[PDB]
Order: C-alpha cells, then structure tokens, then sequence
C-alpha cells in the first residue's frame, strides 16, 4: 500500500517532503502514459459549496481522464444544502454512504477537516477551505517548477503582489520550505505584506529571504516569479492606484530574466501581467494550469489504489 | 486548629483537593471541566485566607482521582495549583500542572469563520510555548493565536 | 419480461404487494453483487425542476453504479425551462425524444403523472411531486425495515412528528397497510395529526391504530420509530416551543427499547434526534439513506430491463 | 470557630448559609444567581448526608445578607431550601422561598421571535399560580409558556 | 393632564376600559370639529422596519391632519437601520433625540415595548409587533362597533375565518371583554380555533362565547360579522380548498342579518368577502378603514397634548 | 449676507477657521430659542442617493424643525435617478428647477461638487461622497467637543480604531487644526493608521501628535476619545480577532479618564463600546447625535436666510 493510500489531502502542513516527491513523480507518470480506467466503477462527488468554476472544471476533468464518474452541486447560487438547518456533519455523513471520494470547497476555515470526521472511510480531499489552505493548488505550482526548473531545492522564488491574503502564496512558501536552499524575495505593497508567522517559520529554518520594492532590483537572479492579484478592494481605488498599482509585469521587465525563469499566477489575471508578456517563452500561467490536470489525477490514483500500476 | 485554617473542615479519606486555586478559577475549574457531576461529596472554599499565598480557591472532591492528564488541563487557568491524591487519611501524591500537548474542549476559537463554531464539533488547540506566551493553534481553521486573545475568549 | 418493465413509477397506490416485493429482492441482490454496466448506454434525465440536493445525488449516484449516463438539470434558481410560456407536455414530448427514462422532481402535484401522457415508452420515475407522492423514498424506507427487521409484516411501527404534512409518513402508512398484522402508534401534536383519509384507510382494512402522546408510553413495543421533522412555521415560533416542541428523541429515551428497534428518519433532520442517539446501534437514519441508492437502482434496473440476470 | 466536620460541616460567623438545597441545584445557584463574584468567604457542601431528602447541597456565604427577594428569586430551582441568616454564630432568622411575581435576568424566552434574544435588555417574566404549576408570561413578547418549558431552554 | 398624556400606546392589555372610552368619545369629536393646527411643530417618526403601506398611510394622514411633521422609512428588503450589528435599542436611542414621537411596526414581538425602554420621554405607539399586538387596529374596530351599533357591551359579535393567528382578532376580544354582556361567536376552521388562553380569560369573567361551523348558523343573532383572512400558507392547497362549501360571505347569505348588523374585516380581502357584499347596507370595511384617521388622531391628540379641549 | 449666505458646504478644507465658528455659534442659539418658521415655504430636496436612513433623518428632522418642506428619495436597489444613462448632472439640472436647496449623499467621490456646476443658484450640502467628505458630521462633532469641553483649542484628543478609512476621523482632524495647541493621540492597529497626508499636514503646522497602541496608555491625559468604528471586510476575522486584548472601551477602562472626558462615536458601535460604558458620565454618543439637529439646522438657517438675529 502506498503512504497516501486512502489519506485524507486536507492539509499542505500534514504532507512531507517523501510525500510530495511521491506526488510529484505519478504526476509524471500519468503525464507520460494515461490510464483512463484506474478509476473505473469509482463514483466521486464534487461538493463545491462555495463556486470556483476553474477549479471544479479542473478536478472533475481529472476524475474522467481516469475513468471515474462524478456526482456534485456547485453552489453559493443555491442547490439546497443546509436547508432547514441540516448541519455540515450530517451533510458528509449522508455523501459518505454512497460515493468513493469526496471533493469538497467550502468558505469557512476548517469544514475540509471536520468533513473527515463524519466520512468514515471515504477520503476526503480539500479543494479549498476559506483563508486556510488549498493543497491542490500548492502540487501543481508544485509540479510546475519541478518540471520546468527540474529541481525544487535551490530555487530563488520571487512572490510579488499581495502577499499577507493570498492563501496560495502562503501554502507554497511552507511547502517550499520543506525543500533546500531556497531563497525567497517577497515584493508587496506595505499594506499587502507577507505575514510573520510565515516569516518566522522561514527564520526558524535558516532560510534566506529579503524584500524589495520593484521587481527589477531581483530580475536577474529569480527562477520562479509567482504572480498574486491584487484584489482591488483590499486596498480603497485611490490606494490600489496611487502608486501600489506598480506590482505589474510588462514584457519589457522581463529583459535581463535568465533564460529559464517563469512566471506562474494561479489566476485570474486581471491588471498585473500585461497580455505582451504571454508572447514570450517565460509566460507559463496557462501551462501551469494544465498541470493541474496531472497534479489532481495523481492524488486520485494514490488515494483510492493501494498499488500502482507503472 | 488555631491560626485557624481548619476548624473540622474537610480532611477526607479517598480523594484529589485541589489547594492553591489563585482566586476567582476555582469557579471556571467547576464549570469548565464539570467536576461537580459527580455524586461524591465535594466541598469548596473560595476566597479563602492565604497568608500562606495571598488569597486562594480550593475544592476537595472525594473517592475519585482526577489526575494524569486531567491535571495538565488546569495549567492554562491555575498554572501553580498543586494537586493532592489521598488515599487514607494523608497525602499519597502531590502533582502540579504541567502544560499540555493539545487543549480540548473547552476553549472557542476566535476565529468566527472558523467551522467549530456552527456544528457538532469539541474545540481543540495545539499548545506553543513560544517564551513570552503560550500560541494555541486551532485544529480546525489552523489559525494560531495567543492564549491570551482565545481566554478572553 | 418482469411486471415492472418499462412501467411508470408514478405512485405507491399503484403498486402492489407483489411489485413491492419484487423490487425489494432486487435491492437486495444488487446490494450483495453489483451489476455495474448493466444499463451501460442507456442515457437517463435527472430534471429537478425543485432542487432537492439529497434526492439527486442520490439517484445520479445510483444511475452511475450500474453503467448509465446523465444528463439534466437542477432548477428553482433558474435553468430556462418553461421560458416563454412553453408548457411541461412540450419540455417532456421533446426530453423523451432523446433519453432512455426521465426521472423528475417537480413543485406540483400530479407533474409525473403527466408527464406520462407525454413521454411515448420513455418511462418516468417520480422523485416528488408537491405535497402528493415520493415512491422512491418508500421504497428505501421499506427496504431499511425489511433488511433490519426480517418482515414487512407483523410489525408496531411508531410514526412521531408531523404526520398532518409529511408526505412520507403518509405514503408508508399507505405501503404497510399492504402488508398484514402491522399496528400503528402515532404521537403527533395537535396541530399536526394524521388525516382522516390515512385513519379511515386503516380502519376499512381492519388495521390497528393508536394515538398517543409520548414515546415513553410505547418504546418498549416498539420495532421501527419513524422520525419526521416539524416544520417550525406549520406552528408559530411560539407555539413550536411552546410544549409541542416535546416530540425529540434523545438517548436516554432510548433505555426501555427492544434489541431489534431502529430511528428512520427521512432526513433533514434539525433537533428533533438529538445527536446522542446518533452512537447508539438504534439510530439507523444514515444507514436507511445509503440503503436509497439499492432501492432506487432496483427500479431503474426493473424498468430498463426486460429480464433480470440473477 | 465551631467543630465543623463535613457530612454538615460548621460555624460560619455572620452570613448566609442557604441550606437544604435539593441535590444538583447548589451549583445551577451559584452560576445563575452569580453568588460567587464577591470577596467573601464561601464554603460550598455538594452532594451531603442528611435530614431527610438523604442527599442535599448547602452554600454559607460570610457577611452577605442576600434577603427577602434574592431568597425569593430561589424558588423555581431550590423551594424548600431555608436561608439561615448568622449573626455573632447564632441563627437569628430562618425564612423559605415563596414564590416570587417576577424573575428577573435567569430565565430564557422560549419564543424564537421574541426581541429580548437579540438585545441589551434582561429577560423579564410575570410569575402566576402556586405549586399546581406556574405560568411565565414574558414582559416583552407577552407570550405565556409553562415554567417547566422555559426551564429547558 | 389626560390620563394618556406621555404614555406609551403598546399594548390592548394595559388600557382600561375608562382609557378605551377616552380615545373613543376624543375621535368622535376630531371627526366631527376638526382640528388641523392642534400639533403644529411637532415631528412624528414614522419608523416601520416593516412595511405595511396601508397602515402607514393612515397615520402619516393622520398626523398630518393634525398638522404635525413627518420623518421616517419603511423597511421592504432595503434601508440601513437595526442594519445588524446597529441594535434596535441604539436605533431608538438615537431616534429619541430628534423626535416628539415614534410610532413603530416591526416584525418580532415586543420590539415596541424594548423602544420604551430606550426612547427617554419619547412616547412610542405601536403599530404591530410580530404576532403580539395592534392597538389602533383594535382602537378603530371599537369606535366603528360603537358608531354602527351604539354602544360597546350586549353586542352579539361573530368572529370569523384564522381565530388562531389573526393578531387583530385575539385583541378585538380582549377589548370587548372589558364591557359588559358580550356574547361571542367563533366561527373557524378546527384547525384555526381560538387558542385555550383566549377561552380560558373569557369564562374567568363570566362571557358567553360558543363555537359555530357556519356564518349561516348564526346569521340570525349577530350584530357585528368581523370577518378575517384565513392564511393560505399555513394550510394545504386541498385543506385550504375543502372546508364545506366555505366560510366566505356572499350577499345571498345575508338575506337574514339584522337590518343593524355590519361586517367588517381589517383587510386585504382577497376571497372571502365577495364583490356582491359591498354594495349591501352591511358592508363596513371601507367605512372601518376612514375611521382609522379618527382613531389615530385620537391617539395622537391625547398621547401629545395635556388636555383637548374640543 | 451672512458669510454662508447662498454658499456650497462641500468640504471641510473650504470653511475658515471662523466659518467654523458662525455656524457653531448659531446652533447653540438655534439650540436655545427655535424657530420653527424661518424657512417658512422653502422646500429642500433630500436626494440620497446612497442610503443611510440615520443621516438622512437627522437632516429631514433639521428641516421640518425650521418648518421647510421636504421631498427626495433613498436608493438602497431601487429608484429610477442618475439611472445609467441619465448622468447626475442632469438629475440636478433639472432638479434645481424645483427646489430651493439641495442636501445629497452619494456613492462617488466628488459628486457633490459635480453637482455645484450644475446647481445654479441653489446651494447644495454634502451629506457624503464617497470616502471623501462629510462636512456636516464633522460640524456636530465639532459642536460637542465646543459643548463639553467649553473650547475647541488646547485639547488633548485621542482618536482610536480605523483611522485609515475613517472619513470622519480625516475630517476631524483638518478642523481641529484651524484652531490652536491642539495634541492629538491616534491609536490605531497598524495596518488601518493614519495616512501619511494628515501627519504631514500636521507637521508643516507644528501640531503635536504621537501613536499609541492602546487607550490604556492615554486614559490618563485624555479629553475627548474618538471611537471608530473598525470595519471587520478589509480585514481577517482572524487579524480583526487577533489584536492585543482589544481596543474596544469598557467601563473598567474608564476609571482613570478625566471627570470631563467625554467617549465620541459617529455611530454605529456595534462591538468596540460595550453597554457598560453607556452609563458612565463620559458616554456622550448619543448627545451627540441629538446636535446632529442644531449643527445642520444652522448650516440651513445661514446658507438659506441672508442674515439671523436669533
Ligand atoms: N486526610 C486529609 C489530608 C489532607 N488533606 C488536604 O490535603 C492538602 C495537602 O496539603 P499538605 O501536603 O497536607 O500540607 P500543605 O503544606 O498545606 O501543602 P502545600 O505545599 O500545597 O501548602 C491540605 O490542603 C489538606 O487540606 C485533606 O483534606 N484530608
Ligand atoms: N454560626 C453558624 C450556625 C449555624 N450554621 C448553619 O445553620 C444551619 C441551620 O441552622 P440551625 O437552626 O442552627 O440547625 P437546624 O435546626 O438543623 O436548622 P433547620 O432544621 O431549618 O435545617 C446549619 O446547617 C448550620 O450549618 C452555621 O453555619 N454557622
Ligand atoms: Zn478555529
Ligand atoms: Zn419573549
């Protein structure tokens, strides 16, 4: 049996590096040679309580490149759950009875966790929690610069835009520290600023970080430049403008980036990565998201297979 | 007898008393960690004389022995209680809280999104001595606070 | 050919001792070997023109398990059916064009019945119709007392709550009437007793009632309590409160209860079981709602095929 | 000072001592009636031998004369307890709850659309008919539940 | 100064019988020597966090008869106050400081006796409070009993229609048991009887009241017919449609009435009062709602100013 | 005339020193002798177009008490003007044919001023625009500091909570520097301090200023205590949860200020003033909204009538 045989993915924090190297490599695998009936006769549900199309899209693509078949509401829109003061618990614990696997978004911080103490034996995989993490979104940036860098230890990473709400920004840094020799560059308005408890767990650890101002003074030296929108209303429209507006990436600031370095948004974009930058060899958002398929797929395959087949 | 303190009161044969209860925990400690279900006897004394420590709380709970674990539960509200065992007349052990690994039940998260707050869950904190403060880090929303901010509550 | 083959499950009144049988030894069967391309190209419509999350997912699952391909709509928040007047007749004469079976849920009463006068030998199978029928719930509800209980008859059945508006209490009164020797007890408010219709059906087939006003009065004879929940505005906030909200079931209740008693609870369940009852080997509400995707199968297994393969 | 022992422990001087309380009800008295935030020695018995109910709980509280209407607001949960008021350790009066035409701040509206719920008012409920079984009438929403229903949540 | 000087108008159960009579006796005099500059200056709020257009117009009308100043709001899915979070308490404490008076309506019972308690000398008249009560509705009724009839005790009243949620009805009773030799006849659907407390106060003073089937059993008797709606919603489509041959009132139905007996009906009357009535001697709704002026400004008047000396 | 004869009241950065001091000078008059004809006949549009309903009755009151009439409307998702497609110029251009004046709350900085262009000799009164100003709050903040404290120079001020977004608390502070040897106080959490433009104007005027991180910590020296409102969406629950033990106000806190100090709030105060305070001495929030009426009474009284001998 496989360490991730029949785990729950709740937690960026609760997987080790053994972990996310076992990941990443049947994510190459499935990439390289497709088994589109692992899942044969798999039934999984998609529980989007809150929307996210792009994900929901994403992980149920995933589920039928392996063979399985999905069940699922997207909701926020109403699709009746909770109605009539059903509680959460009481919620998985009718799912858990006749489904495989439960995928699950949901806007309060916790419910992926809780989830798990009412499905039994059905894994429970988390695609999103409110603030709190997204391990999905973390194994495909994961497998991105791994496959495209070929390594995920001595990276110099520059997170630039918003920094203390990007829950992404903030799952990839813990998990990228699990690694060696990275070096992190945080470039945020002041208001947007990485917070400390990450930057004390990077301390702790003896990694090296610094912050800058513009993305010029750190362009030389950078691998993986992860992009975050800023949302405009975490800042009033005369603060996002005046001035901290400038966290937005041109082709011609790309100039001096050596030849391998990427840029990686988890989308969407919307004002900080100007079109004229997708025409260069260094834009791969899109391709990141194509990752996604891979990343998911091989949580799929590990979780519900005791053995792999490869 | 006299310089006082005792009078008749309450020496017991089996049991935990609970001395040096700083003042106003010894009613949290029933409340919180619902001793006085219980058909045993218990008596308590609150805002009882300590020249021997300022003023304290104490609660002598008989033929039961609350210990190991339930004693390190304490630590976060009467962190210098001593805890007694008595199994005939006199002192057979004398424990004092130890901080826990993990804090259960009784404490609320903070955070209001937080799922616990809604649903059929027990409360549980992960404990940090970070040296000016204990963190406790919730299992749920995995949000860390002081202890000082979840006491409050 | 089986009785049910391209039949319309339309109404419990329609079905007989015998139907009910049927459709529960197939249950039984498929729960113990699973046939899961047995409708391998069949194509079947989901249409909840009333969203009901717990019932679909439900029957997609168990459309899923045995091979079939959905394709359908969850309505009440918009999905632009009946738009520009165009009448339920024309949505099912142009649906049957297409799918193999419709099943459908629809805030009116008598909706699949006539849907029916419209789908050719598209067969359709209710999954509520307004406050008239929900067959499939009673056959789920009927499988949980057979399988947990050994019979269908014999029984002392216990039916507590809202018996005035719960359109399952009534349609399972109706099923076990079918069936011999079954004595009833209902424990009702006031406000919320069973009609007339049920207790004068009763009386015609020589079937023995009684009403009481506590559980506590008839736990020890107990085999089955069946759970519905009060609606908290069928009665006033006060009213709700106010004495009659008395009709909760706890685990200390549970005491005097025979070895074999089971809680059934058609579910959303908010107060009234409270959440102790859950880890006693009484509660069998979740139990009862797993047991839903065996039911439904059998009849969309019957219905689809000719002859069965056992 | 006077020989307490436990099983009906002693001499409190001057103060309440509410005695013959029913079993479990000392400490719903001592939460709701908040009898504990004040500075005086407390002395609690819970779960005691006695004078036939077999089994009671006792509070002696020093210097606090709660009386008259704080005795009366004790009869829904402890109606034939008797406040002994201490003085120079004697007994100088002995009273009982009667029951009281207004209770104040512990009970709960059970009617879920009732204002008191969500605001900075106390609850308030009119008390009627003697030992057959009390109605409370709350003074907001007007609406008449029976106390044994209020009494539940 | 009057005796209602300064007071709060809260609830039918705090007026006297001799208050009752006050209010009366002033509004027949302002109906008939009009006083239009009697609160010249003062400013009324008109606050209904819930919107009931009918009801605000007759007090917005009737203020402005007595020419006072109006400020206010209504509150159907809209503006800001009691917002959640701001409390009604700090809503009316606030309110207090720029008014002479506050006449509310709001959706949770005893909302207008938590404004008393806040408004300082600001008096606050109720004009409905969830399900408790409607003061001036049951003001204006009896001014339109003692104008059509002559006098407020013999009468012979049929109440008529939802006994049991109708919040007019319940206070109609109370007011009319504070004069003497009333008898009173019910005539609801069992399901929408009289609660017990209403009977129960009615037989501790000694009132005849009986309970009928049908209007046309009593048609003979009766001096007031005070019809009410009976709710559709709390009541089944088929329930609501199979009650006899109904209770709605029609002109043939009245070919019996005392030439001196009027029906009334607070309104909407939407179906049980047909077009036909309206043209007959016994019609009174309309006429009922023009007293409504009278009565408020009765209120108004007393509650506003020491002594009236019209 | 008058100064403010005929006048715009846009902004607080365009009324001197001393028309601070007119306006503040008339409504302690218009406080002790009223007079409820001065505006006798004009009729003053209340155009909100942004709903606010304790604004907006505190200026109808102020109105009516100087016996104006009044027409306008609210907007919460509703009413037809500004539409989209009918600019807000040409609402006021052709309201300012109606009316006399023009008192408006809108969404969108600057429209206030827009609307002066528009206007033609009507004036037009700022009740808010957007996040920039609202004259009209800081007029009555000004009026109980000038009434509690007996001078509106040498004060020693303490303003607490979200002084990044607080429009008042921006206000607030360019009025009270026109006047001299004021010491200000700012404790505020430091992700919502105050912006650099009002630090920088404070120092160009040798004003005293110094931050602090808790009431505690000023308590002793303190005047007036500025409450904000700290407004929970650009915030974490779990940052907004996470600040010190607070900077809300209780009692306990209290039992050290001056026997003059006075608590401020523009209101709401939903969680940072507990109910404990409300019964101090130094509670003056409500006071405060009371001279709401005297402060916008005297802005009309001037801008409307040529010249007061009150
Ligand atoms: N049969 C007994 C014996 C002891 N005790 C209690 O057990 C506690 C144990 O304290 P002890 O070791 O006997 O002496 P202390 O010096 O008071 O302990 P500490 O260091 O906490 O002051 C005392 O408070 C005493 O009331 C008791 O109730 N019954
Ligand atoms: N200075 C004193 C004197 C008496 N007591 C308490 O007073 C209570 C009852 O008063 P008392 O009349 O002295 O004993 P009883 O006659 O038993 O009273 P009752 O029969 O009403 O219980 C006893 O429980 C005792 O604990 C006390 O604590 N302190
Ligand atoms: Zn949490
Ligand atoms: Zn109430």
């Amino acid at each position: 049996a496989n360490p991730l045989y029949q785990k729950h993915i709740i937690s960026i924090n609760d997987l080790s590096r053994d972990d996310l190297n076992l990941v990443l490599a049947t994510a190459a695998k499935l990439k390289a040679n497709p088994q589109p009936e692992l899942l044969k006769h798999k039934v999984i549900a998609s529980c989007f309580f809150e929307a996210s199309t792009r994900t929901r899209l994403s992980f149920e693509t995933s589920m039928h490149r392996l063979g399985a078949s999905v069940v699922g509401f997207s909701d926020s829109a109403n699709t009746s759950l909770g109605k009539k003061g059903e509680t959460l618990a009481d919620t998985i614990s009718v799912i858990s009875t006749y489904v495989d696997a439960i995928v699950m978004r949901h806007p309060q911080e916790g419910a992926a966790r809780l989830a798990t103490e009412f499905s039994g034996n059905v894994p429970v995989l988390n695609a999103g929690d409110g603030s709190n993490q997204h391990p999905t979104q973390t194994l495909l940036d994961l497998f991105t610069i791994q496959e495209t860098q070929g390594r995920l230890d001595n990276l110099h990473v520059a997170m630039v835009g918003d920094l203390k709400y990007g829950r992404t920004v903030h799952s990839l840094t813990q998990a990228l520290a699990k690694f060696d020799g990275n070096r992190f560059y945080f470039i945020a308005p002041d208001a947007l600023a990485m917070p400390q408890y990450i930057l004390d767990m990077l301390d702790e650890k003896g990694i090296a970080w610094s912050l800058h101002s513009s993305i010029e003074e750190v362009m030389a030296e950078v691998d993986i430049l992860y992009m975050t929108r800023v949302q405009k209303e975490r800042l009033d429209p005369s603060e996002y403008a005046n001035v901290k507006a400038q966290f937005v990436l041109r082709a011609s600031d790309l100039h001096n980036a050596k030849a391998n370095m990427k840029v990686l948004h988890p989308l969407p974009r919307v004002d900080e990565i100007a079109t004229d930058v997708d025409k260069t060899p260094h834009a791969w958002y899109f391709q990141q998201a194509g990752n996604g398929i891979f990343a998911r797929q091989a949580l799929l395959a590990l979780v519900l297979n005791r053995d792999l087949v490869l | 007898m006299t310089h006082d303190n005792k009078l008749q009161v309450e020496a017991i044969k089996r049991g935990t008393v609970i001395d040096h209860i700083p003042a106003q925990i010894g009613f949290k400690l029933l409340s919180l960690f619902k001793l006085t279900e219980t058909d045993q006897r218990i008596t308590i004394g609150l805002n009882l004389p300590s020249g021997e420590m300022g003023r304290k709380d104490l609660i002598k709970i008989e033929n039961t022995f609350l210990s190991e674990d339930q004693v390190d539960q304490l630590a976060l509200y009467a962190p210098q209680a001593t805890v007694n065992r008595i199994d005939n007349y006199e002192v057979v052990g004398k424990s004092r809280p130890s901080l826990p690994e993990r804090i259960d039940n009784v404490l609320v998260c903070p955070n209001s999104n937080c799922i616990s707050h809604a649903e059929p869950v027990s409360s549980s904190f992960a404990v940090r001595k970070r040296a000016n403060d204990i963190a406790l880090k919730c299992k749920y929303c995995e949000k860390e606070f002081s202890h000082n901010v979840v006491l409050a509550n």
